[PDB]
RNA sequence: GCCCCGGCGAGGCGCAGGCAGCCGUCGAACCGGGGAUGCCCGAAUGGGACCUCCCGCGGCUUGCCGCACUCCCAGUCGGGAGGGGGAACGCGGGGAAUUGAAACAUCUUAGUACCCGCAGGAAAAGAAAGCAAAAGCGAUGCCGUUAGUAGGGGCGACCGAAAGCGGCACAGGGCAAACUGAACCCCGGGCCGAAAGGUUCGGGGGAUGUGGUGUUGUAGGGCCCGCGGAGGAGCCCUGGGGGC
RNA sequence: GAGUACCGUCGGUCGGAUAUCCGGCGGGAAGCUGGGAGGCAUCGGCUCCCAACCCUAAAUACGUCCCGAGACCGAUAGCGAA
């Protein structure tokens, strides 16, 4: 899950990747109340970087 | 009625100095503007004076009655300067006009100025 | 000619016609705010000499003041008795340099040129007040006020550089009598004025 | 607020446990300037439900919290199953 | 050489200065107008 | 903590010596540079704040833009400005008492502490209606002397300069008026051009004077009358070199 | 280049003393054959200047920051705070 990757792809799949990696991040950290600690982080800026590239194509 | 204002003056006669204006303008000789035709007064060139009435502040104009009288020449009233601007070909308006070497329009010239001499007296 | 003839107007007020217009233009004034623009100059030529011309930024207000000096409010502690008075004091600044403070107050935007004297009254005296715009194009194209839009000239009548602040801080002098007034008055521990 | 950003976690305590046992409800622990209509999209969206209620308090911990009330056609068991739980 | 300053005013624009009187314009034909007729007598 | 360009060259995940685990040879961590995101209050500004939270009106398409006060240019379209903060230094105003005089009232403390207003990276000043004295100098500022001197003062306690001389550093320019009389300035659009510039189409100003000229001591300038030429000086970077 | 220069009176300030500067009040010019200064005021000479409009770098003052140094202190010391 690297820029390479993502900007090599559409709007589309970008905000659909977006959706379902929020939805992965509640799920986990919901169960985490209750292995690998690291997927939230990971998570989180894999957000990040989608928002930031989806942002560079929609302002050029 | 401003108190450089010292006799009243016809529609008739306002009309007439406003026609003589356009006229020397279009052929003869026209000096626009207070400081030209102070300048024409005090040299000896002009033939008609025309003021404006609604000038404000007085001080720009009421220097004119007094010098005229002294040079001898003479001088009419009318009641608005977007009009005198107008006629003397301008897209400003004007508080003060002289016509100087009048072509076509010796005739209201001499008319007005036996008017306004009877009018002052 | 046509600014001769008003300052010779001008150089007395009772032995001209300026009185009786003057009489009557104060009972009008008498009437209107404290601070009040006006759309052309009253004395032409003492405008036209101090810095006017006839350009988009260029504004004209007249400013009312009371005559007379100031008064000391009462001391709540004690005072030596030469520490005492309050009646017969006078301002240091001059009627003329408050008044443009007041339109520079009311004009927040713009910056003060100069003033000259256009009436006095028994309980007033009036000052007419030169003002421009420095953020104007027709300003900044023009030398000869084009150094205003510069960065250490704004509140040039707060800090007293003014002709009239010029010559209440006492600048006008020069040689023998002017010791103490330069570079400024607090360059010499204020003994100056 | 917007979907996909009202919902932080589900709550899964006794209480929670009892409620989706007992009557229907799902407990979610929501941003602070989420209201309920915008609970309820997020809720039916993120889960393709039909929402009858929404019960919101704060806590003494500064978070916003939500009792959500699924209508008797669905079964919250199932949609807490398919969650972590 | 009486080759200009660039300075700038209150606002973010800009300003030329003379470096041998200290006067300020906004165009080079003014700037030009006046380097030549103030200053020309020092050839 | 997200992205990109360079450097360095294998480890990295703050103060912070732990557990479980992830990132990195597609060149990380780190360093220089440039971007993105940037909740609420706050000059706080669409309107309200006994609680950093609440309540709206228009326009478009649930998401977005506009909507404060005092003004300028305009004009019922729009384009602009100001407010707040900053250690010490800076400019302009208002202004005590302790204390000393072995008491104390002129005086001193002191134009001091404190208060109000206004600016900047420096501010203020600045180009003789001057200083001098049988000789002359040539804007302003700063240093060393002049000097505890001239002089002020219950002539008490105390207060207190300047010119000049030696140095640092150096620079001079523009208006108003007289004479001309629209030959003028800005704003927006379109054409040429790398840029600077040029050229057009409208609108706003201006005869209550835009622009040109001119800026000084027995003077300078204007007006009037004659001779005349080649040398000056700046703005910009398609391009080519060099040094930081 | 006019309520200006100047005259008088009051208040403040100054080393400025009958000869400092600022302000208030009452009077108030000439304006190129013109005007001002030269430590009480006036007269005559001699010398020096041309106010009442505007702008201006360098040489200076400071250090909330940065760099460098020290016959400075060495944890009750040194900035209140290693
Ligand atoms: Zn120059």
């Amino acid at each position: 899950m690297k820029p390479s990757e993502i900007r090599e792809m559409s709007i589309e799949e970008i905000d659909k990747k977006i959706r379902e990696l929020r939805l992965e991040l509640a799920k986990e950290r919901g169960v985490l109340t209750m292995e690998n600690p690291m997927v939230i982080r990971n998570l989180r800026r894999d957000i990040a970087r989608l928002l930031t590239i989806k942002r560079e194509k929609l302002r050029e | 009625k401003p108190s450089y204002v010292k006799f009243e003056v016809p529609q008739e006669l306002a009309e007439k100095a406003l026609e003589a204006v356009e006229i020397a303008r279009d052929t003869g000789r026209i000096r626009k503007g207070t400081n030209e035709t102070t300048k024409a007064v005090e040299r000896g060139q002009a033939k008609l004076v025309i003021i404006a009435e609604d000038v404000d502040p007085e001080e720009i104009v009421a220097h004119l009655p007094p010098l005229c009288e002294e040079k001898e020449i003479p001088y009419v009233y009318v009641p608005s300067k977007k009009e005198l601007g107008a006629a003397a070909g301008l897209e400003v308006p004007a508080a003060s006009v002289a016509i100087i070497e009048p072509g076509k329009a010796r005739e209201l010239v001499e008319d007005i100025a036996m008017k306004v001499k009877e009018l002052m007296k | 000619g046509m600014y001769k003839y008003i300052r010779e107007a001008w150089k007395s007020p009772k032995k001209s016609y300026v009185g009786e217009l003057l009489k009557k233009r104060m009972i009008q004034w008498r009437r209107d705010p404290v601070v009040k623009r006006i759309e052309r100059p009253t004395r032409l030529d003492r405008a036209r000499s101090l810095g006017y011309q006839a350009k988009q930024g260029y504004v004209v207000v007249r400013v009312r003041v009371r005559r007379g000096g100031r008064k000391r409010p009462r001391w709540k502690g004690g005072r030596k008795p030469s520490k005492m008075g309050m009646v017969k004091y006078s301002p240091k600044k001059s009627l003329q340099w408050i008044a443009e403070e007041k339109a520079a107050r009311k004009f927040p935007n713009l910056e003060v040129l100069n003033s000259y004297w256009v009436g006095e009254d028994g309980m007033y005296k009036w000052f007419e007040v030169i003002m421009v715009d420095p953020h104007h194009p027709v300003i900044k194209s023009d030398p000869k006020i084009a150094w205003i839009a510069g960065k250490a000239h704004k509140g040039r009548v707060f800090r007293g550089l003014t002709s009239a602040g010029k010559r209440s801080r006492g600048l006008l002098n020069k040689g023998k009598g002017a010791e103490k007034v330069r570079p400024s008055i607090r360059a010499h521990q204020g003994k100056g004025k | 607020m917007d979907p996909y950003k009202v919902i932080i976690r589900p709550l899964v305590t006794e209480k929670a446990v009892s409620l989706i046992e007992r009557e229907n409800k799902l407990t979610f622990i929501v941003d602070r300037r989420a209201t309920k209509q915008d609970i309820k999209r997020a809720v039916e969206e993120m889960f393709n439900v039909k929402v009858a209620k929404v019960n919101t308090l704060v806590t003494m911990k500064g978070e916003k919290k939500a009792y959500v009330k699924l209508k008797p056609e669905y079964d919250a068991s199932e949609i807490a199953a398919r969650l972590g739980l | 050489v009486l080759k200009a300053i660039k300075i700038e005013d209150r606002d973010g624009e800009i300003l030329f200065r003379c470096p041998r009187c200290g006067m300020v314009f906004r165009s080079a034909k003014a700037y030009t107008r006046h380097v030549n007729k103030a200053h020309g007598h020092l050839f």
